C-alpha cells in the first residue's frame, strides 16, 4: 500500500498448496496451516455447501443452497468459498435388496422421477451406491423369500 | 501526548475545539495532534466486513452521487440521522463521528429451498422490482438463497415448507 | 538491540514509526 | 518533547539519526 504497509484484501482469505517457504506479512491472520490435502476413497464422497455465490472451475455458477458431491478416489482442492458440510460413504447393496431413500427437497433423483419433499423410493441397483446430496440413507430392504 | 502514531488500518475521531467539530484521522501516518485538537481515544481498528456478511450503522454519514463522504460546513461529517446504513463485503473503512454501529459481523441471511422468510415492512418503501410496499405487506422469500436485508424491511420470522405425503391434505 | 541477525529462512515484521507502517 | 513550536523568525538544526545528517 502507498503507506508502505502491505495492502490487504480484508474479508477475503487465501488458500495455499505446496511451494517454497514464504514470509508472513503484517496484518495477515493465519487461520490454517499444516494438514494433508482432503483425500477421499472411491466409495465415499464430500458433501459441500457454498458459503456464498462463487465461480466454479467448469464455469458453472454456484448458488449458496447448492450442495457439491465430490465422489471418487481423489484429493479435493478446498476453496475459501466452499464449506465442507460432511462426508458420506457409498451404500453397498447386496443382491435382492433395495436402498430406501427420502427427498429432503424438491428435485430429480437418479431414477429420473420427479421428487416432491418427503417422498420415498427404492433403489433397485445392486452393489455399492452413493446417495445424492438431497437423498437420505435409511436402510437396506431385503427381498422376502418365496418358496 | 502530542505525538499520535496511527497504525495503517486504524483511525481516530479527533475533536478540534477551535472549530468545535470532530473529524476522522486514518492511515499509516504518525500524524501528531495539534494542541487545539483533542484525541478522545486510542486508534480503533478500521471496521472489517467479511465476504458474505453484513453490518448496519445508525446515523450514517451523508453521501453524494459519487457516494463520497460529505462533510458538513461546520467540518463535522453530515449525517442522515434517523436513516440507517446496510453494508456488505468491501475494503475496511473508518468509522466517523456521530455514527452509531447498531450491527456488525454476521453471515448473510441464508435460506433453504424448503423454507422462507416472513418479512413485514416497517414503513413504505421502494422494491427492487419497482413495486410499492405497504407497511401491512408481508414478504415471503422462498428458495435456496441469501436474502439482502433492507433498513426498511423487518424480519418477522421463518417458515419451513410443509411436506405432504400421498393421500393427505 | 540495534543489531538484528536474520536467519536465512526467517523474517520479522519491522514497525517503522516515522512512516507509521510495518 | 515531540512537539516543537518554531517562532516565525527562528530556526533549529534538527539531527536526523536515520540518515545520520543535520
Amino acid at each position: 500500500d502507498i503507506t508502505g504497509q502491505v495492502r490487504l484484501r480484508h474479508a477475503d482469505q487465501e488458500i495455499r498448496l505446496a511451494q517454497d517457504p514464504f514470509p508472513l506479512y503484517p496484518g495477515e491472520v493465519l487461520e490454517k496451516d499444516i494438514t494433508p490435502l482432503q483425500v477421499v476413497l472411491p466409495n465415499t464422497a464430500l458433501h459441500l455447501k457454498a458459503l456464498l455465490d462463487f465461480e466454479d472451475k467448469n464455469g458453472d455458477k454456484v448458488m449458496a443452497g447448492d450442495e457439491w458431491l465430490f465422489e471418487g478416489p481423489g484429493t479435493y482442492i478446498p476453496q475459501k468459498e466452499v464449506e465442507v458440510v460432511e462426508i458420506i460413504q457409498a451404500t453397498v447393496i447386496k443382491q435382492n435388496q433395495a436402498l430406501r431413500l427420502r427427498a429432503r427437497k424438491e428435485c430429480f433423483d437418479r431414477e429420473g422421477k420427479g421428487r416432491v419433499t418427503g417422498e420415498e423410493w427404492l433403489v433397485r441397483s445392486v452393489g455399492a451406491y452413493l446417495p445424492a446430496v438431497f437423498e437420505e440413507v435409511l436402510d437396506l430392504v431385503d427381498a422376502v423369500i418365496l418358496t | 501526548e502530542a505525538i499520535i502514531r496511527i497504525p495503517p488500518y486504524h483511525y481516530i475521531h479527533v475533536l478540534d475545539q477551535n472549530s468545535n467539530v470532530s473529524r476522522v484521522e486514518v492511515g499509516p501516518k504518525t500524524y501528531i495532534r495539534q494542541d487545539n485538537e483533542r484525541v478522545l481515544f486510542a486508534p480503533v481498528r478500521m471496521v472489517t466486513v467479511p465476504p458474505r456478511h453484513y453490518c448496519i450503522v445508525a446515523n450514517p454519514v451523508s453521501r453524494d452521487t459519487q457516494s463520497s463522504v460529505l462533510f458538513d460546513i461546520t467540518g463535522q461529517v453530515r449525517l442522515r440521522h434517523a436513516d440507517q446504513e446496510i453494508r456488505l463485503a468491501q475494503d475496511p473503512f473508518p468509522l466517523y463521528p456521530g455514527e452509531v454501529l447498531e450491527k456488525d459481523i454476521t453471515p448473510l441471511q441464508v435460506v433453504l429451498p424448503n423454507t422462507a422468510l416472513h418479512l413485514k415492512a416497517l414503513l413504505d418503501f421502494e422494491d427492487k422490482n419497482g413495486d410499492k410496499v405497504m407497511a401491512g405487506d408481508e414478504w415471503l422469500f422462498e428458495g435456496p438463497g441469501t436474502y439482502i436485508p433492507q433498513k426498511e424491511v423487518e424480519v418477522v420470522e421463518i417458515i419451513q415448507a410443509t411436506v405432504i405425503k400421498q393421500n393427505q391434505a
